[PDB]
């Protein structure tokens, strides 16, 4: 027995935030500057995040603008919920297997393995010909994270236009910036050079660099922007491109699409969004 | 797959011209219901021609998606709102089903999602407060705002009533709106006035529609507080009848429009300024 709606989310800072339960199974109690609780959901994930190998489920204490999104939802349209983080840690693309597939949370949203997809999940062509999307909670574009000191204009660059084996950058795999290097035509050169450098996740990314390894990454600003606010050694740089919304993720059946939409705008209007933002994306 | 659309002028989202015999170059013809004296329901149809961001929109709309319309301007009313639950505007048109969609500056909000379908938002907008440069105000937060009558003499604000503006300042700041009242502009033109002409000292209205009146201001005298800031940040979309069968495929041609870079060129054709 069960009315419970799966839901599904990637680790994603600051939207989600993952860390160890406690040893008796709880999440640590910790606030936020303004004195309040930080609210926190126990979700289940895997702990090997290695590719092709063996994923072991465990209780995990997940946070954030998304998780805080998630228990609004929750008590405007009166549903109960369990969260877990995508087992194969990624958004999700369509890729070849004649057939074809979606992966990550798009996979699992399809699947039936998830009910709602709660999490930074760009709104696009590709995803939106399956699936329901609410209208947006959030609106940003892709940016450039760079290691401070390196002289970069954007997306046109010469050490972006014109790939070299000296200057690498990327994206990460099975993620809507993929999506959009790959789909587009004028990007054909730039995307070829990603493809052998994509990572399996943005935190990884952005470790490489930290470590010089890699020279530029290709990603959400709403992430970037924020990331390069707290590591003072790495800088966005350039304006912003591509321009997209997040939203929650459904599938098209879902009887809750009216209300998530609904909620999504009174929480625009009422000013909620806007503390969210304050409370997860705007630092110093 | 003949649809009857409306439409209300607002520049340089929906601009509106008077005709050639037809209509020329970029231009669609638009036709307005005008009356043959205010004392009577008899008028004619008056051939028109439209052109704009929105209008353009429109014909990338009825390319990809395929149809063709029959496009007016709306009479009864302007955006749309809600009077003893009998709503005008836009909105009233296409849930009294006089129109299969409405296409112009109309603003996606909680309470028209009720009665409308909404397609993907194409434009970003909000609340912006205008005015003249050097206007110490933090945003709608300021105290000179939420509590108007601690200053000798109150700043003077207002906006131009029964559009979206005005409900989301009437739903979140009750002591602001019911002061607000006496300084209600008739319009967009009349409220830039105002502000040059020191008769206001704030102009509080649709974010999208003020950044590009801010763009084009001759000696860029008025501008929006913040860096062009927008509170209650919302868009632009195309409303349709509840459980309309044309919001597929327009939210996934405004996807499309968005990734193929066709709606960036829209928005350096009619929304980039000067200031
Ligand atoms: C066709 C897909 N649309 C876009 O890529 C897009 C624009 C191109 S302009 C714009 N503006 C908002 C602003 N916005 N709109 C809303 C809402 F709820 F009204 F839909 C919430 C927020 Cl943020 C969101 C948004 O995605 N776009
Ligand atoms: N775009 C607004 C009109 C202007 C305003 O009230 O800000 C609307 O659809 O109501
Ligand atoms: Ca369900």
């Amino acid at each position: 027995m069960s009315t419970r709606l799966k839901i599904v989310t990637i680790h994603q800072e600051p939207f989600v935030y993952v860390k160890p339960t406690l040893s008796d199974g709880t999440c640590k109690e910790e606030f936020t500057v303004n004195g309040d609780p930080v609210k926190k959901v126990i979700c289940t994930g895997p702990n090997d995040t290695s590719p092709g190998s063996p994923r072991h489920t465990v209780p995990q204490c997940c946070y954030g603008f998304c998780i805080d999104l998630l228990i609004k939802l929750a008590r405007t349209m009166n549903f109960t919920y369990e969260v877990h983080l995508v087992a194969d840690g990624k958004f999700g693309t369509q890729e070849r297997v004649n057939k074809k597939e979606w992966n990550g949370m798009m996979g699992e949203l399809l699947s039936g393995q998830a009910d709602m997809i709660v999490a930074p999940l760009t709104i696009n062509n590709e995803r939106a010909q399956y699936i329901e999307f609410s209208k947006p909670f959030k609106y940003q574009g892709l940016t450039i994270l760079v290691k401070k000191g390196t002289r970069i204009t954007g997306i046109n660059d010469p050490r972006l236009r014109n790939p070299s084996d000296k200057f690498i950058y990327a994206t990460v795999k099975q993620s809507s910036v993929d999506i959009y290097f790959r789909r587009q035509v004028e990007l054909s050169t730039m995307y070829r050079h990603m493809e052998k450098h994509n990572y399996e996740s943005a935190a990884e990314a952005i470790q490489a660099v930290r470590d010089n390894k890699l020279h530029a990454f290709i990603w959400d600003s709403a992430v970037l922007e924020f990331e390069a606010s707290q590591k003072c050694d790495l800088v966005t740089t350039g304006e912003l491109f591509f321009r997209s919304g997040f939203g929650i993720g459904m599938r098209k059946d879902s009887p809750w699409k009216q209300n998530v939409s609904l909620s999504i705008l009174k929480s625009h209007e009422n000013g909620f969004m806007e503390d969210l933002d304050k409370t997860w994306v705007r630092y110093q | 797959n003949h649809l009857s659309i409306v439409t209300l002028e607002e520049a340089p989202f929906v601009i509106v011209e008077d005709i050639d015999e037809t209509c020329v170059r970029n231009t669609v013809p638009c036709r307005k219901f005008v009356k043959i004296n205010n004392s009577t329901n008899e008028g004619m149809n008056v051939k028109k021609c439209c052109k704009g961001f929105c209008i353009d929109i429109l014909k990338k709309l009825s390319r990809t998606v395929k149809f063709t319309y029959d496009l007016y301007l709306v009479t009864n009313g302007k955006h749309g709102k809600k009077v003893n639950n009998v709503w005008n505007g836009m909105i009233g048109e296409v849930v009294y089903q006089r129109a299969v969609m409405a296409v112009g500056s109309l603003t996606i909000n909680e309470e028209r999602s009720e009665v409308v379908d909404f397609s993907v938002p194409f434009v970003e907008t909000g609340i912006s407060v205008m005015v003249s440069r050097g206007t110490q105000v933090t945003g709608l937060s300021d105290k000179k705002f939420q509590r108007p009558h601690d200053y000798s003499p109150p700043f003077r604000f207002g906006t131009v009533p029964n559009g979206s503006t005005e409900r989301n300042i009437r739903n979140n700041y009750p002591y602001m709106h019911q002061y607000m009242t006496k300084f209600n502009q008739k319009g967009v033109e009349d409220a830039l006035v105002s502000l040059k002409t020191g008769k206001l000292d704030a102009f509080i209205y649709d974010a999208a529609v003020l950044n590009y009146k801010a763009g084009r201001d001759e000696g860029c005298k008025l501008v929006t507080i913040g860096s062009g800031y927008i509170f209650a940040t919302t868009g632009y979309g195309i409303a349709l009848q509840k459980g309309s069968p044309w919001k597929r495929q327009i939210d996934l041609a405004l996807l499309q429009f968005v990734g193929d870079g066709e709606m960036e060129e829209l928005e350096t054709l009619w929304l980039t300024g000067i200031c």
